[PDB]
RNA sequence: CUGUGCG
């Protein structure tokens, strides 16, 4: 199973979120960790498209 | 009358007072036994024989001493030498507590008249013998037990309570199950119990506890919770956020923004760096001269081979005044261009005992007691070479008149200005440390080092005495005698630190520099020398702390380029000005930060963050935490980014609290602190009775106020919301809670298995007569404040370990409690992580007042009702033993201290020292005993604590799920418990449940402390931080373990235990590049210390390996690895270890001979083994070329702080207040005098030992220079030369005993983030077979002698008495004083798991055999 | 019970 329907990242997120590879993660939360690099900073796994 | 006869001729088998001596004929044997045991106690004393037994006014009069009409006491033998008299009153006490009972009760009968002699008369010398047994001299000790064992037959066959007293006392020896004592009442416990057990029914149905729960939520969701009443509300981070800057950043305070001006020994530093870094960072061989010869002074000093002090310090000077015009010829210019370099400022010459001494008051003292004294010089001499003719290495300095011409022509040389020493407490021009280079700031941390080891150096200065007339604390002092540490800072300049007195206590030093020998004055402040030890070598510890906090906010580059400089500048604002009142504030942040990450909290969370300052020293370390927080937690949308980060850094800068040291600043004051947070909830509830009897028999206003106090504890009605606050518990609430945990409906059920149930004559419900159960008040250094700590009198102990004993054996028997199981704990700890990652209400609940609050009265009306059945039986086991000694100790005596009694009388505003005003002379006498209802004492009652909590929380957690269809699982520790709720079907629902919980809570005697956090993000429990998918490493927590207790007595040990720290932290994800600090601070302290540089000691340059699946032996091989470079011969000694291993395995002939082979020692038994292994001389000779100066060759070193260690560690695992400055100032005391023993009794210095070695520089004494050493280097020193790799050897070999035959492969290197934590598993593969009872059959077998003796004298397990590795593995732990495989072997991993970053797994090495 | 040890 997934995490608890947070951001993963922030945990101030439970809105349409998105899994990476175990976990959930926000929007906003994503594209900041996308647009600096490939990897998650969380799981430590490359981020979805 | 068949025995009556006998004694006749029994007696008859035993100087002065026997032939007077040889139904009245009890007595008269009782009195013939007690005159027998007392000649026998006094003749070891010279008594005098009391023929007559008259008084004690009697013996004076007849003398002639005047008698101030003393009050009568019997004294059993006086011993008066003409103008002193000796009392000695002996008695015979076989139990320990009467023992002691009638011991203390014997000294204060005595010291009470010894007043009185000492107001007119004599000071009497007061002895007492407490003679445990009845073993004379006359006799052989058996006989005397014949007389008592007949006594008591001819007693048993024939007041009220007399034929069981006066047998009690002749018997052998006195647990709980022993009710039959007299159980009588005193016409009070009938009173007592009518108060105590009115309203307790516990036989209540569940249907009406449903409906009577259900109608109490309807009437609090409409009465206390829709009123705005409730104790917890939502967070609005907006609101905390600004509530926080309300309370730590001052903003109405008109002290700067700059911490350096506000304190003083921040501002030293910044002058001493700033002046030392700017500036400048034969010529040191005067200076080295000059050090010498004041060590060997020093040495010379506290020796006593003078007469008086000031005489040796005159001596001493004179010695130091000769040795100065000494350098000053012989050399174009020695003291203007190193003296002024070195040691020596403006006018003043540096002495010993730490002294500085103006050169002309020098000449001015050494012309007198020579002029006024003369021929003194040559006797003065002639006393030191008769007395130590090895420090007559002085042969030009003690002569005669120290040509004082040219001492006063040096002193008009250099007239400087002397030292000012600002006594008495602006422009802003301190570089803004937030714009500084990331090189001055290890600069003023490497400065707070040097200045914070010369603050402990300060409080190793001896009591000396002042050889000048004060001319000493009002403005200012022109320093003419004042003590001065010397610290070395850069090539030509040096700091000196001045203070004018000694001890531990805090001074006001003076810190002032040489440049060149232009004396600049750097500062003055005030400071308590014992509170600076963190820092005294952590320059590179915290920097490195503070680095890898800052890389934890690498995921916004510009979030921790402000966060880092801010958070170096509040660690040294913290160590600077550390202060119980800074860690209370970041003890506070912590919470608050608990409470911000979560979603409901307290509504008084804020007032208690809340900690006065009083100093701008506080002000500003106060202002930089709520910065930190701000600019970590401020922001509208982009500032939540990586909150996982966030709170993390934040925890940890809280938990920076653990830097400052917890030592009680003052030790009075924090007393007067634990009295008042002891007295106050008791004056404040109204049950205080002061000195109520000592014995048991309380006046009638006594039991009034007490049966007032137990009816104000049991008064709280379950519909009143205005008593939420005061102690005591509803009476239908926790009938309640009994009634369901009886009927099995609670998750902790009364059917318990293993039944717990395993002078004092008469017993009631106050004493036993035997005592009051009394115990005495005083704390317990904590970080955040003060614990309460009770310490009891042996029988009040005894009785509550029985209690302690039988609560423990019921919470075992339970299922939720995690206190002393540490396996509930663990599942606590893993339901708790799996609610955070799901998502639950997780609620850790503190409870303020824990101690303070409960009463053993409630603990009373819990087990009253209490169901406990048997496992077996079924019979609702009785409770009466327990609700007795439950009973005692609700009529428990706290005796207060008369540190506080006397501070008090001799006294602003305080309630504790209003209620002493008000008890000293209005009502009665002083207050020395204080007994109440309330008021549990901490510590005393924790298993019954925990129990009774435990069985309410489960009760509420019933509640919980009845009222609001919710799955609550607590799991309680008896101060802090832990809830995770699952819901059905944010947070803002399930506020009213919370507030709900809370106030039944309350109602009972829970009473939810404001600390307490609510929410779905973090949970946290016994300081163990959950977070959503990990945990919390608190890194500065573990940092700061590791550079505070630094408990010094032995290197060796030192090292042990600091290697524990570091494995205990790595454990918990600090670093490897941290531990590795941490080793190299340790290892600069015992070089410190004088005992120098070892190949053992802390473990540096190590990877996560020598870690997990790694000991403390596998930490040292790899640091003997370290030292050999280019494995050759290690890698030899390797090979020749894991042939011994095949041969005693593979083989599996090898047995009881290398037993034989080892007891040599190491030379010997190396050359052994590499004849059994590899059998080549030459290369044994190779190999035993090199050495180790061992100082604890032929022992342990001699030490007088403030056989092997295997049988200590076995004799401490059968059987069952200084500070750490003054601790590491013991330690560099004992390793610098006489301490290395040279195994004929005569302990020698270690700089006697290290000065035996040679320059050798074969190749052989490079490698390791001052650690390994050649074979003929030592030639001097042969003593003290063991071969290291024989330690190699052994150390590989155990290792291999322990976890597994990969240690022998070589070392083979391998070919992210800093953030990729994970959890590893140790990969150990044991080749023991994986306790006790196997140990000491094998030292049997082995060692017979010393199995006899030094081992096994108070066992009683002889009975018991063939593992694989436990002949050879033994003797290499036993012979090896620093290996220790023994003692990890006899115990788990206490980590299990370790958690590290993928960044040091992917540098770790690799060993795979 | 006694230390001169930051280079
Ligand atoms: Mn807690
Ligand atoms: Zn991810
Ligand atoms: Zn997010
Ligand atoms: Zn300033
Ligand atoms: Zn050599």
């Amino acid at each position: 199973l997934y995490g608890r329907y947070n951001c993963k990242c922030c945990w101030f997120a439970d809105t349409n979120l998105i899994t990476c590879n175990d976990h959930y993660l926000c929007l906003r939360c994503h594209q900041t960790m996308l647009r600096n690099s490939e990897l998650c900073h969380i799981c430590w796994k490359p981020l979805p498209t | 009358d068949e025995y009556v006869q006998e004694l006749k001729g029994l007696i008859r088998k035993h100087r002065c007072e026997f032939g007077h001596q040889k139904s009245p004929l009890l007595t008269e044997g009782f009195k013939l036994l007690s005159s027998l045991v007392e000649l026998e106690s006094c003749e070891a004393h010279a008594c005098q024989a009391n023929t007559d037994q008259r008084f004690v006014d009697v013996i004076l009069s007849d003398n002639g001493i005047l008698c101030p009409t003393l009050p009568k006491v019997i004294p059993d033998g006086f011993k008066l030498t003409g103008k002193t008299l000796i009392l000695l009153e002996t008695f015979v006490r076989v139990n320990p507590d009467e023992f002691e009972k009638k011991w203390k009760a014997d000294m204060s009968k005595l010291l009470n008249l010894k007043h009185d002699l000492q107001k007119s008369g004599v000071t009497l010398v007061p002895i007492v013998d407490g003679r445990s047994n009845y073993n004379n001299r006359f006799v052989a000790d058996w006989v005397i037990e014949r007389i008592r064992w007949l006594l008591i037959e001819i007693l048993k066959a024939s007041e009220d309570q007399e034929y069981q007293r006066l047998i009690h006392s002749l018997s052998n020896v006195k647990l709980e199950n022993l009710e039959h004592l007299k159980r009588n009442s005193l016409d009070y416990d009938e009173r007592l119990n009518e108060s105590l057990f009115i309203g307790l029914k516990g036989d209540i149905r569940e249907s009406t506890v449903r409906e009577e729960l259900i109608k109490l939520k309807l009437w609090f969701k409409d009465e206390v919770f829709s009123k705005g009443l409730g104790k917890f509300k939502l967070t609005d981070r907006r609101e905390l956020l600004e509530s926080l800057s309300s309370l730590g950043a001052h903003l109405d305070s008109d002290v700067s923004s700059c911490p350096f001006c506000n304190n003083k020994l921040m501002e030293i530093v910044y002058n001493v760096t700033f002046s030392c870094v700017e500036r400048t960072d034969t010529h040191s061989n005067i200076e080295k001269h000059y050090l010498s010869v004041l060590s060997l002074c020093n040495k010379i000093k506290g020796l006593k081979v003078f007469n008086t002090r000031r005489n040796t310090l005159l001596f001493l000077d004179l010695i130091m005044v000769n040795l100065m015009v000494d350098i000053s010829d012989s050399c174009q210019d020695a003291i203007e261009s190193l003296r002024k370099s070195g040691l020596i400022v403006g006018q003043m010459v540096m002495l010993v005992n730490d002294r500085v001494l103006d050169i002309l008051e020098a000449v001015k003292l050494i012309r007198k007691k020579i002029g006024t004294n003369p021929n003194w010089v040559k006797n003065c001499s002639k006393i030191l070479e008769r007395s130590h003719p090895e420090i007559w290495h002085h042969l030009s300095t003690l002569i005669k008149q120290p040509d004082f011409n040219s001492l006063i022509s040096i002193a008009q040389h250099l007239v400087s200005d002397r030292p000012i020493m600002r006594y008495s407490v602006k422009i802003c021009r301190h570089k803004l440390f937030q714009e500084m280079s990331s090189f001055e700031q290890m600069r003023l941390f490497k400065t707070l080092s040097s200045i914070s080891l010369s603050l402990i150096n300060s409080m190793k200065t001896s009591f000396s005495s002042r050889l000048l007339v004060n001319e000493k604390y009002f403005g200012n002092v022109r320093l003419r005698e004042c003590y001065a540490q010397r610290f070395y800072l850069a090539e030509s300049l040096v700091g000196f630190l001045f203070y004018q007195k000694t001890g531990e206590r805090s001074r006001c030093y003076s810190v002032y520099l040489s440049d060149n020998g232009v004396m600049s004055e750097q500062g003055s402040f005030y400071c308590d020398p014992k509170r600076f030890f963190l820092p005294v070598f952590s320059d590179e510890v915290l920097a490195g702390m503070c680095e890898e906090m800052t890389s934890w906010l690498d995921f916004d580059t510009g979030l921790m380029n402000d966060t880092g400089p801010i958070l170096r500048l509040l660690v040294l604002a913290i160590l600077c000005s550390p202060s119980k009142r800074n860690q209370t504030f970041l003890q506070g942040l912590r919470y608050f930060l608990m409470a911000f990450a979560n979603q409901i909290h307290h509504i008084d969370l804020t007032s208690k963050l809340v900690v006065e300052c009083k100093s701008s020293s506080e002000v500003v370390v106060q202002r930089l935490a709520v910065g930190l927080f701000i600019r970590l937690l401020s922001g509208e949308s982009d500032a939540s980014l990586f909150f996982s980060r966030r709170f993390k850094y934040l925890l940890n800068v809280s938990y920076l609290c653990h830097l400052i040291t917890k030592e009680t600043p003052d030790r009075l004051t924090d007393q007067i602190k634990c009295f008042e947070k002891f007295i106050e909830p008791k004056v404040k509830f109204g049950c205080a009775v002061v000195n109520p009897s000592l014995n048991g028999k309380l006046t009638v206003d006594q039991e009034d106020i007490m049966i007032n106090g137990l009816k104000k504890f049991f008064s709280k009605s379950l519909r009143d919301t205005e008593d939420v606050q005061t102690p005591g518990v509803c009476k239908e609430l926790l009938n309640y809670c009994v009634s369901l945990f009886n009927r099995g409906k609670l998750k902790v059920s009364g059917e318990l298995k293993n039944n717990p149930f395993r002078s004092p004559t008469e017993f009631t419900s106050i004493s036993s007569n035997s005592g009051n159960l009394k115990f005495g008040l005083s704390y317990k250094e904590q970080v955040g404040s003060n614990r309460e700590l009770y310490v009891g009198d042996l029988n009040t102990k005894l009785m509550t370990r029985l209690v302690e004993d039988f609560s423990e054996a019921v919470g075992n028997s339970m299922k939720y409690t995690c206190l002393n199981s540490e396996k509930e704990f663990e599942r606590a700890i893993c339901d708790m992580k799996m609610a955070v990652n799901n998502g639950d209400l997780s609620c850790s609940y503190d409870h303020s007042k824990w101690g303070p609050t409960m009463s053993p009265a409630l603990f009373l009306a819990l087990l009253q009702m209490l169901e406990l059945r048997t496992p077996v039986d079924r019979s609702k086991i009785d409770l009466d033993s327990v609700k007795s000694i439950l009973k005692w100790h609700l009529h428990k005596v706290v005796e207060v201290p008369i540190n506080v009694a006397e501070a008090y009388c001799i006294g602003s505003t305080s309630l504790s020292e209003e209620f002493f005003h008000q008890t000293m002379q209005l009502n009665g006498q002083i207050p020395s005993h204080i007994m109440s209802v309330l008021d549990m004492g901490q510590g005393i009652l924790h298993n019954t604590s925990d129990l009774y909590g435990l069985i309410t929380e489960q009760f509420l957690c019933y509640a919980l799920d009845l009222l609001y269809d919710v799955i609550p699982v607590s799991y309680t520790s008896s101060d802090d418990q832990i809830t995770l709720i699952k819901t059905p079907s944010d947070a803002a629902e399930w506020l009213e449940m919370i507030c709900f919980h809370e106030f039944l809570s309350s109602k009972l005697n829970k009473f939810v402390s404001p600390k307490s956090v609510i929410g779905t993000f973090v949970a946290e429990f016994k300081s163990r931080f959950f977070v959503m998918g990990e945990e919390t490493p608190l890194l500065t927590k573990f940092v700061a373990a590791a550079l505070h207790n630094v408990k010094c007595k032995t290197p060796t040990q030192l090292s042990e235990t600091i290697d524990t720290i570091c494995d205990q932290c790595i454990a918990n994800g600090v670093s490897t590049k941290i531990v590795t600090r941490i080793s190299k601070r340790v290892n600069q302290l015992i070089r410190y210390s004088g005992y120098g540089e070892t190949p053992f000691g802390a473990i540096e340059d190590q990877d996560v390996k020598d870690w997990v699946d790694g000991s403390r032996g596998y930490r040292l091989q790899r640091k003997i690895e370290a030292i050999f470079h280019d494995d050759k011969e290690t890698s030899f000694i390797r090979n020749c270890a894991r042939k011994v291993f095949n041969d005693i395995k593979r083989g599996r002939i090898f047995e009881e001979n290398l037993i034989n082979l080892i007891g040599r020692g190491g030379d010997e038994a190396l050359t052994g083994f590499l004849q059994y292994a590899g059998c080549s001389e030459q290369e044994v000779n190779r190999v035993l070329n090199y050495r180790w100066v061992n100082l604890s060759s032929f022992g342990d070193l001699r030490l007088v702080l403030r056989v092997p260690t295997l049988i200590k560690t076995l004799q401490s695992k059968l059987s069952r207040q200084s500070s750490v400055a003054s601790g590491f100032i013991g330690f560099c005391k004992s390793m610098g005098s006489k301490c290395v023993r040279d195994g004929k009794g005569g302990f020698l210095y270690i700089k006697e030992v290290y000065s035996g070695v040679s320059a050798c520089t074969c190749e052989i004494c490079a490698l390791k220079p001052k650690i390994i050493y050649c074979n003929n280097s030592l030639n001097k020193v042969s003593q003290f030369s063991k071969p290291i790799l024989w330690d190699y050897f052994s150390l590989v070999l155990t290792n291999a005993c322990e976890l597994g035959e990969w240690v022998f492969s070589t070392v083979k290197e391998p070919q992210n983030n800093q953030n990729f934590f994970w959890a590893v598993k140790p990969k150990v593969v044991r080749q023991i077979e994986d306790g006790m009872n196997h140990v000491l059959q094998s030292i049997r077998r082995n060692y017979p002698v010393l199995f006899d003796e030094h081992l096994t004298p108070f066992m009683n397990d002889l009975q018991v008495s063939r593992l694989k590795f436990l002949d050879v593995c033994i003797a290499l732990d036993m012979m090896n004083e620093n290996l220790g495989i023994i003692s990890h072997l006899l115990k788990t991993r206490d980590n299990s798991v370790y958690i590290v970053k993928q960044s040091d797994c992917a540098l770790a090495h690799i060993r795979q055999s």
